[PDB]
């Protein structure tokens, strides 16, 4: 149409233009306006200075940043972005720099036209830490929060230092999940750490099976409001949780020793037949887990 | 745009 | 304690170690060599996998795991040897292999003629283990597809580093034409239209 | 003496026979008159219903909707989720559940469009990938078109028109309402007469006969008097069809035969007086000057007795019962009254037993619909500008809870919804399936035993801006939003909001809802469920022995009430459909739904083996019965799910 | 990077000041 | 049983996996039928299914090992069924693709919970993919374009805002994958999300 020719007319006037202080207040118009998809079709390179000076306050506009590399394909410079702004010191949630670690990680695990294979898993190894620290910190979080033992005094004063940027996995241990004996959490962060223990970590595992069987008996006594499991159920939910989460390596879950455990818990604290309990299930659990069966028959060798 | 009227010989057995 | 921190010293200790493996009681002496050499050979594939290091360092891990599946490979000690190696490229994957592909037609000119000359010992050492996952997993990555693609104008690429380089890439398709399976991703690949465009005959 | 999954089976059995016997229609709507409601504010957790999403009506019939000259008119196919618009002689469908929908036009008819309907086909007519026939009723013909509504592939149902030349002249009576039945019998009605007419087509052409015909099933001879009608309603539970006059009479035809109709009672709004002047109480929001605005038929398997429900521009809802004199019926008499609520929409919340027979809050009442097992929409039009609109449900947990049969009362849920402002409600319908907790009206109207099997009933409301989507509730969505407002709140007060639900619902009930919200059931989320285990822990009681014999916890009744709502659909139900080597009774993929449920149970009880009381081993009789009887529910969800594995395996 | 110190932390389970 | 595995054995062996489940399923063992056809589909899933083509021709005899197995209640350990199962719902994912139908390819996507849509279901369906089967994970890559190219398309074509936060979602959740071609497909994915504002 020539109304389509006029708007075309119009826009490269616009597009073209040597002015940027022009740009800018037309780029912030745009927003106003609510014309998000516009923005981002500008091939200028005066938009990349505005959204990148911009970015660098405002959490709102390094979003579009993101937005505008990930539209045209340059993934990397998108997960360089977010994985950046995780790390920032800039005022947001930790909740939504899970999100960028988890974007980043994304956009960091795919091929970008120019840019190195090394540079990208560079990339998406730090992302991907970053994560995993973080969920530590948010789970650890929300249980501290709803910890009857911590006084309310406390838990804003925790609330406000977590709830925000990546602590280091010392501080997230020391203050804070060891002393709220908080075993399950204590292995993802010797996991998340590469912790070279056997011993302390195989003691952290014991103290963790057995506050399990104490929260479960404790519930079945009460039975509360449905019927609770039984012991080992509770205790085999706080294993799958640890493997799928560990992704099964080999410092933190030893089937060597962590193994030999279970059976021994199944038989001092009598999870068997007596109680309708299956008397191979510390078998069954590491099957169905993912562990080899030619390593679980060398262990019961 | 004017729906498609598929013919009766579809529509109806046998 | 090095092997994917920094790529500077790697460099100065990955070079003094590929010559060493070509300049090479004896049953002691054997023992603890191709102990060390199949510990090295693990390393290596775990840097290749994970793309570590500027395309110079990835290059001459490449020589070293090449001459490892030539000479040390290639009798119950040598079927040990050979199932035990194959596991460790088994246990990386299409994770490994990805990395490779993508070196070969590359910007830099030795990397890809040492990724392309390794394909050929994967696939070879794989078959003397009627199939092979190798073969199998370079489909999957389209490797085969932008390989044939380029036999295409092979006349302007054609002692000089292009010549070395186009001999191993036809060595490698002549290997995949011998067992049975290369022959249907290999055909499947229209290599024939390919090699008209170039009017090479 | 018994093995425990044949203890636990016993349970079930008697779980399954109290959730049957729910109050019938009948038995709380006895003869005399009701006021009782708990009004709840539209954005309360305890709200009964809310609007869940709206559509915007598509720019492209805004156009031509401006571009009419005499007629418009707009409309709902709520049961495949689809809206239309008339504009004089042209006609356009679209799905709403779209978002940049398609319009599916037919412009062919050449005068003005006065009714659109959507019913099902006739058997052996069509073939079988037509799932409906569109009537369209102009001011000269009533033309049928084939309709495929196949769900093609992932929101709303594709739709595709089929011309069928078949159309009727018109003749000298206005069309304005066509309804259909189940076997595809038409039948039409307007605003010229009271004169019911009905469409036959079929397949053959004969040379004696049409394809397409149209007869008059009244037959008026001189000396006529003026009236018309207001709606038609069909009852194919009892072969009845209801009309509504501009006179407000209500009148009765029965389809004795496939292709007869009779007239079988004629009540006029005297009748309605005089029956209502004998009840205990008189009012003055139903006189001579009241108008009845709506029908709604009860099914037969709702109720015996009360066949139908009207209701008044004051707000007031009559329910008149129908009886055969020996089947037709052939008298038809004003039974029972629920009269309106009180509180009318405020902004600011407000501070909150005798009969209130006098209140205002829903006058005038503009429309009025009835779905089972009784939800009530009414569109009380107080402003020229706005509609407000007043929604009820039964209070299904103090219905059943209620004893005797005696103190029986039509106990409701109430709210008010406002849709913002300016736009008119034109139609409200039903799009998710028809609610039935049971076959016969014993257990009904059982909302609580359904709410794991059935999708919480959805309702289109069409305006002239949009349409918008309103859910049913139920008790764990309520119960879960309530607990979601006591996670920050304090330690005993969630004991003070659950005594709230221990109040109205019952313990066993109250619990049964924190077991499904634990197990994730319900409309952080993590926190909710925590805060539902804790109660499912606190407040679910002991056992006890009476005046041997011992009265498990109510923690236990609640485990065997949410077993067995898991596994209602198939406990009775034979495994195998058998013509000649074949079927499955149970759908595969309810089956693996069933499957997950269970599962989800049984995982819930493994993961607090130590905290339920009663799952861990253990005055001494009670708790060791209370164990053995835990234990035995355990070994039938394992049992139960072993079984469904197996089926599975079968049919693989 | 992880460093274990039992020695000096921050009593989780007193306020502050 | 014995001989009709050991002649499925060795065509297993030969790379003859078409006869080696015509072979195993002759012995009902549909632990290796659905094994042996889940490699034969993962690398057919995104091709164009056309007359004669090898998708046609091996997605057809899926479906007819699909209804044998449920009218007769058969199905191998829920890893290899689950994986058997799901390929099947993404293979009509595609065929609705490349048909352009995308209202109805949407829908189907949408059920089987494989790709997050709202932002709350990200850190699920990110556990979710660690544990799926690998014939799923190779063809995330096309599952992730397609499904953008179809909220991409459904754009042109408040909603605005649902498709826009969706948009997001895939890519967050790609973000937090490592996948086949990442890299490019990552950068994809933003790209046409840029373009939506």
């Amino acid at each position: 149409t020539l109304a389509a020719t006029k708007r075309m007319e119009a826009y490269n006037v616009v597009n073209d233009s040597s002015d940027e202080v022009f740009h800018f207040d037309l780029y912030e118009w745009y927003i106003e306006k609510g014309w998000t998809d516009r923005i981002l079709s500008i091939d200028s390179p005066h938009v990349i200075t505005y959204l990148q000076r911009l970015a660098e306050t405002d959490f709102r506009h390094a979003e579009l940043l993101c937005r505008f590399y990930t539209t045209r394909s340059r993934f990397f410079e998108a997960a360089q972005v977010q994985t950046n702004l995780a790390k920032s010191d800039l005022n947001i949630s930790l909740k939504d720099r899970i999100i960028l670690l988890s974007r980043a990680k994304g956009n960091a695990s795919v091929n970008t036209i120019g840019i190195s294979r090394q540079q990208q898993q560079q990339l998406n190894h730090e992302a991907s830490e970053l994560l995993e620290i973080a969920h530590i910190q948010d789970d650890l979080l929300e249980r501290l929060v709803a910890d009857p033992r911590i006084p309310e005094e406390r838990k804003a004063e925790i609330e406000e230092f977590l709830d925000g940027p990546i602590r280091t996995l010392t501080d997230l241990f020391n203050d804070y999940a060891d002393q709220a004996n908080y075993y399950d959490l204590c292995l993802l962060i010797f996991h998340a750490a590469d912790f070279h223990n056997p011993r302390t970590i195989l003691d952290t595992w014991n103290n963790l099976i057995n506050q399990s069987h104490f929260e479960a008996e404790q519930r079945r006594e009460y039975w509360p409001i449905a019927e609770p499991p039984l012991p080992y159920v509770y205790v085999s939910q706080q294993i799958q949780l640890i493997a799928h989460r560990t992704s099964l390596d080999s410092l933190i879950f030893p089937v060597n020793s962590l193994l030999p455990v279970v059976c021994a818990y199944a038989i001092n604290n009598g999870q068997d037949a007596s109680i309708g309990a299956d008397p191979c299930w510390p078998i069954q659990l590491f099957l169905n887990l993912g562990v080899p069966h030619a390593l679980v028959v060398q262990v019961l060798e | 745009r004017k729906a498609k009227l598929l013919p009766m010989e579809e529509a109806l057995l046998p | 304690a090095f092997s994917s921190l920094k790529s500077d010293e790697a460099f100065e200790l990955a070079r003094v170690a590929k010559v060493l493996l070509w300049k090479l009681e004896q049953f002691t002496v054997g023992n603890l060599i191709g102990d060390k050499l199949f510990q090295l050979f693990q390393l290596c594939l775990s840097a290749i996998s994970q793309c570590s290091g500027t395309p110079e360092l990835r290059s001459l891990y490449y020589s070293i795991c090449y001459r490892y599946l030539t000479a040390v490979v290639d009798t119950r000690s040598v079927t040990n040897a050979r199932a035990r190696t194959l596991k460790a490229i088994t246990l990386y994957g299409d994770r490994l292999l990805n990395v490779i592909c993508d070196d070969a037609y590359g910007s830099d000119t030795t990397c890809q003629t040492a990724a392309m000359i390794l394909l050929n010992a994967l696939v070879h050492t794989s078959r003397a283990s009627v199939d092979c996952p190798i073969i199998d997993a370079l489909n999957r990555l389209n490797f085969i597809g932008v390989l044939v693609d380029s036999l295409k104008e092979i006349l302007n690429e054609w002692a000089s580093p292009s010549q070395q380089y186009t001999s191993a890439k036809l060595a490698l398709l002549l290997q995949l034409c011998q067992t049975r399976q290369g022959a249907k991703y290999v055909l499947q690949a229209n290599l024939f239209r390919a090699l008209e465009q170039s009017g090479v005959f | 003496d018994l093995p425990p999954v044949a203890k636990a089976a016993q349970v079930v059995n008697q779980t399954l026979q109290l959730d049957d016997s729910y109050p019938d229609l009948d038995s709380y709507c006895r003869p005399g008159a009701s006021s009782d409601y708990e009004m709840q504010s539209s954005d309360s957790s305890w709200a009964p219903f809310h609007v869940v999403r709206h559509h915007n009506i598509p720019d492209k019939v805004f156009e031509h909707l401006n571009a009419g000259e005499v007629f418009t008119k707009l409309g709902l196919f709520a049961e495949i989720g689809y809206a239309w618009a008339s504009i004089d002689s042209s006609l356009f469908l679209w799905d709403y559940t779209h978002p940049n929908p398609e319009l599916i036009g037919y412009e062919e008819a050449t005068h003005t469009i006065t009714a659109v309907a959507l019913v099902p086909p006739k058997p052996g007519v069509f073939v079988k990938t037509i799932t409906h026939v569109l009537v369209v009723a102009t001011t000269s013909e009533i033309i049928l078109l084939g309709v495929s509504a196949t769900p093609t592939p992932s929101g709303s149902k594709s739709l595709t028109l089929y011309s069928t030349r078949m159309s009727v002249h018109r003749g000298g009576s206005d069309v304005s309402f066509i309804v259909g039945t189940k076997d595809g019998r038409i039948f039409l009605g307007g605003e010229s007469d009271t004169d019911i007419h009905e469409i036959f087509y079929q397949q053959e052409e004969r040379w004696f006969s049409s394809r397409c015909g149209k007869i008059n099933h009244s037959h008026p001879f001189g000396s006529r008097q003026q009236e018309w009608l207001r709606g038609l309603y069909v009852d194919d539970t009892r072969n009845l069809l209801y009309s509504l006059s501009n006179r407000s009479t209500i009148r009765t035809y029965h389809m004795e035969g496939p292709e007869k109709l009779t007239k079988v009672i004629e009540k006029d709004k005297t009748s309605c007086l005089r029956d209502f002047a004998h009840m205990a109480d008189s009012s003055p929001l139903f006189t001579d000057k009241t108008n009845i605005v709506a029908l709604s038929p009860i099914p037969a398997t709702e109720a015996s007795k009360l066949h139908l429900m009207a209701l008044t521009d004051t707000g007031c809802r009559l329910f008149l019962s129908a009886t055969s004199s020996a089947l037709a019926p052939q008298s038809m008499q004003l039974q029972f009254v629920k009269f309106p609520p009180r509180e009318s929409p405020t902004r600011i919340r407000t501070l909150n037993s005798q009969l209130d027979k006098t209140s205002r809050a829903l006058d005038p009442s503009a429309l009025g619909f009835r779905f089972s097992p009784g939800y009530f929409f009414d569109v009380v039009r107080k402003h020229p500008n706005q509609d407000m609109l007043f929604v009820s449900a039964p209070d299904t947990g103090r219905i059943k809870v209620t004893q005797p049969a005696s103190a029986l009362k039509y106990f409701e849920q109430g709210t008010w919804i406002e849709l913002e402002n300016g736009n008119r409600t034109i139609e409200i319908g039903l799009t998710t399936a028809p609610f039935a907790a049971a076959k016969q009206p014993l257990g009904f109207g059982n909302e609580l035993a359904v709410q794991f099997d059935q999708v919480p009933g959805e309702f289109a409301v069409l305006t002239n801006t949009g349409v918008h989507i309103v859910r049913r509730r139920r008790l764990v969505d309520i119960f879960a939003k309530a607990l979601g407002n006591c996670v920050s709140a304090s330690d005993d007060a969630l004991e003070r909001e659950v005594r709230k639900f221990i109040n109205q619902y019952g313990r066993v009930e109250t619990i049964a809802a924190a077991l499904a919200v634990a197990c994730g059931q319900g409309s952080m989320d993590r926190n909710t469920e925590n805060l539902a285990r804790a109660a499912f822990i606190e407040y679910g009681g002991q056992p006890r022995l009476a005046a041997e014999s011992v009265r498990l916890s109510s923690r236990h009744d609640a485990l065997a009430l949410y077993l067995t709502r898991l596994v209602r659909t198939l406990w009775k139900a034979k495994v195998v459909q058998v013509g000649s080597g074949s079927d499955i009774s149970s759908t595969i993929p309810t089956l693996v739904t069933i499957q997950e449920n269970v599962e989800r149970l049984r995982n819930f009880l493994e993961a607090n083996k130590s905290t339920i009381q009663g799952l861990a081993p253990p005055e001494d009789i009670a708790n060791q019965k209370e164990h053995q009887a835990l234990h035995a529910l355990q070994k039938l969800m394992e049992s139960i799910s072993e079984g469904i594995s197996f089926v599975l395996m079968l049919f693989d | 990077k992880l460093v274990i110190n039992k020695d000096m932390r921050t009593d989780l389970f007193s306020p502050p000041n | 049983k014995p001989i009709i595995n050991k002649v499925a054995s060795v065509a297993e062996n030969k790379g003859l996996f078409e006869e080696a489940a015509k072979l195993y399923d002759l012995a009902k063992n549909a632990d290796k039928v659905l094994e042996l056809m889940n490699k034969l589909l993962s690398p057919v899933v995104p091709q164009i299914s056309a007359p004669q083509s090898n998708k046609e021709r091996l997605k057809n005899m899926a479906l007819s090992i699909a209804e044998r197995y449920r009218a007769q209640g058969i199905s191998a350990n829920k890893f290899v069924d689950s994986t058997f199962y799901l390929l099947l719902d993404l293979i009509t994912f595609f065929d609705e693709y490349h048909s352009g139908h995308i209202d109805r390819a949407f829908d189907i996507i949408e059920r089987l919970k494989l790709v997050p849509l709202n932002q709350e279901s990200v850190e699920e369906r990110v556990a979710a993919f660690r544990n799926f089967s690998d014939e799923i994970r190779h063809n995330l890559s096309e599952v992730l374009l397609a499904t953008m190219n179809i909220l991409f398309t459904q754009f042109k074509r408040d909603r605005d805002s649902q498709l826009r936060s969706q948009a997001r979602t895939l890519i967050t959740f790609a973000g937090m994958i490592p996948y086949r071609t990442s890299g490019d497909t990552n950068a994809r994915l933003v790209q046409m999300e840029v373009l939506m504002n």
